[PDB]
């Protein structure tokens, strides 16, 4: 069967949400639809899938893919957590969707790592990410290896950065840089949107982030004030994948699509439409 | 044999090729920051003349790719003999005679053909070669950029004086290049390509040391080779956003049964620092 089911998660540019328009109960123009499970009250876990309308980046990635490998698909908003992380041995998220076989694939701002890639399958990678940098311009940060990030109690006062949490940005300083983690942890951001509020008005010194959201925000950012550190310095450099459950028999033609998309300059298409800034350094 | 024959090509700063020294082993190089260089004997030929014999000599290879070899094979525990690819090309699609059907050459060819196991060189993964080899998650990510004299302004493939040329402000890639058939492929750079093929140079060298002597104003090309460039010549910089992403792979036959953790290897790499070290190492300064 060629109707597939599909996980996605809000993160613009990458994945915009809107409401359906109220008139029509259709979505139009660039989007497509999109449903989200809502609880009724707290005290069942009762609930409605709402109809809404995606689109962005990622959506039109979809859009050809389902074209040009020819299937259909029912689109919906992860409820159980974000992008991906194991809790007590258990995936949540998109990732967890498409490990426990709710979603054929996972679309989104989805960054391959190796630990992923141990209980799915990535496609090649359809954008460029990592981890960077993000600051108020005039700050002084070398990379992740700087030490004011390494040994923060080796400066009075300490320096204040710090990421939005269980993400692969979190997962890798964890990994590699056991005192900067625990040490960052106080600074973690319920969100990218607090996170630029704090560093503009100096409550925090440095965003350690996805590199290709960091970027996005960098040049749109309101008298281009917020910069990323270096000559776009991304460590750890990856890719954002469409997720696959292993062997899936879809990950074959997906990877040609891809790239063949980029071959054909509709990857410099979807860059113009979606990624463009009027800020640059 | 459990040797896997890894084929290279000569591609600064991701492999650099020289020869022994007169008891036939490697120069003793070092960094500045301490660390010798790690060399590796690659046996090809090193005459490139049209119609010569290939006569196999054992030549020192160094640089990104080996350091990034001789991590996997201790990691994934296999050994390994390098050579360069025999007709020194990393692999096009070329007509037989009397056959419309298209044949590789270069190190796809050998790979395809058995004389190689391993692709390790810096290998623009695409289309085309996925229809036929196995490429890694990429090894490094990279793109093109331009490059200029220190103090000239470009932002990029959609700046004014690129998008509407004149012989003001010349600009060029090297004839027959990867960059030359991207330019001629997409329609919407017809009237850069039209100035570009009027311009164009024999070499990357060439190209570049006329942006160093003013007579070429911009050359477009890898942006991996033109960070490099500018990290050793201070007079030269890149410009603009990067355009036309690409990514480098290793590439294997569809068989292999290494290439799953040959992938996971390249991430494992990229996530514990390893690949920013060769970055700082080989493509920085
Ligand atoms: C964070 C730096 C930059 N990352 C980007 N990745 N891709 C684009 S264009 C879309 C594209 O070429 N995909 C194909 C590539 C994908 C990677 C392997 C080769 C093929 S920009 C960025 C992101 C967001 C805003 C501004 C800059
Ligand atoms: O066909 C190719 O893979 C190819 C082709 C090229 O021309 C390349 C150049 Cl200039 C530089 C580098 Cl680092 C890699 C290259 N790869
Ligand atoms: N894109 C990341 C989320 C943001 C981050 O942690 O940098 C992921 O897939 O986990």
């Amino acid at each position: 069967d060629n109707h597939l089911s599909i996980v996605t998660l809000e993160e613009a540019p990458f994945v915009i949400v809107e409401d359906i328009d109220p008139l029509t109960e259709t979505c139009v123009r660039n989007t497509v639809p999109c449903r989200k499970f809502v609880k009724i009250n707290n005290s069942t876990n009762e609930g409605m899938n709402v109809k809404k309308c995606c689109k962005g980046f990622c959506i039109d990635i979809l859009k050809k893919l389902s074209r040009t490998v020819k299937f259909t698909y029912d689109l919906y908003l992860v409820t159980n957590g974000k992008h991906g992380k194991k809790v007590n041995n258990v995936w949540n998220g998109m990732i967890g969707e498409v490990v426990y076989q709710r979603a054929v694939m996972a679309v989104g701002s989805l960054t391959i790592n190796e630990e992923r890639s141990e209980v799915v399958d990535f496609s090649v990678p359809f954008v460029e990410t990592g981890i960077s940098v993000m600051v108020s311009r005039g700050t002084q940060v070398t990379g992740l290896s700087d030490k004011k990030f390494q040994r923060p109690h080796d400066y009075s006062p300490p320096f204040r950065f710090g990421t939005v949490p269980n993400g692969s940005t979190e997962r890798n300083i964890r990994n590699n840089y056991p005192y900067m983690h625990q040490y960052m942890t106080r600074f973690n951001q319920r969100g990218v949107e607090d996170a630029l509020v704090s560093l503009k008005t100096g409550k925090l010194d440095a965003f350690i982030y996805d590199a290709a959201v960091l970027n996005y925000k960098a040049g749109r950012d309101e008298g281009c004030k917020l910069v990323t550190i270096g000559s776009g310095y991304i460590f750890a450099t990856t890719g954002y994948g469409i997720a696959l459950q292993k062997g899936s028999p879809w990950k074959r033609q997906i990877d040609l699509a891809l790239l063949q998309f980029v071959g054909d300059g509709e990857m410099e298409e979807l860059e113009t439409l979606w990624l463009t800034g009027i800020c640059h350094n | 044999s459990t040797r896997l024959k890894i084929v290279t090509i000569h591609q600064e700063p991701f492999v650099y090729v020289k020869p022994t020294m007169s008891d036939g082993t490697c120069k003793e190089e070092f960094t500045v920051n301490g660390d010798p260089v790690k060399k590796v004997i690659c046996t090809g030929p090193n005459d490139t003349s049209p119609g010569s014999p290939r006569h196999t000599v054992p030549q020192c290879c160094y640089g990104f790719c080996i350091d990034l070899l001789i991590k996997l094979a201790r990691t994934m525990n296999f050994t390994y003999e390098v050579h360069l690819v025999a007709d020194g090309k990393f692999g096009t699609q070329e007509r037989v005679n009397n056959s419309n059907k298209k044949e590789w050459n270069g190190m796809m060819g050998e790979l395809l053909s058995g004389q190689a196991d391993m692709i390790v060189a810096p290998l623009t993964i695409n289309n085309e070669r996925a229809q036929y080899i196995e490429f890694s998650k990429p090894f490094k990510y990279q793109g093109l950029t331009i490059l200029v004299k220190k103090g000239t302004r470009i932002t990029g493939i959609n700046d004014p004086r690129l998008r509407n040329p004149s012989d003001k402000f010349i600009y060029a890639t090297v004839k027959q290049s990867s960059v030359d058939i991207y330019f001629r492929r997409q329609v919407e750079l017809s009237t850069m390509y039209r100035h570009m093929e009027k311009h164009n140079y024999e070499s990357a060298a060439e190209a570049i040391q006329a942006v160093r002597d003013n007579k070429l104003h911009a050359f477009i090309w890898d942006s991996a080779v033109l960070e490099f460039e500018a990290s050793q010549k201070c007079d030269l910089v890149t410009t603009g956003e990067l355009f036309f992403r690409s990514g480098f792979g290793i590439g294997m036959r569809k068989d292999s049964p290494w290439k799953q953790n040959v992938s996971l290897s390249i991430l494992k790499s990229h996530e514990n620092g390893f690949m920013e070290d060769l970055d700082k190492t080989w493509v920085r300064y």
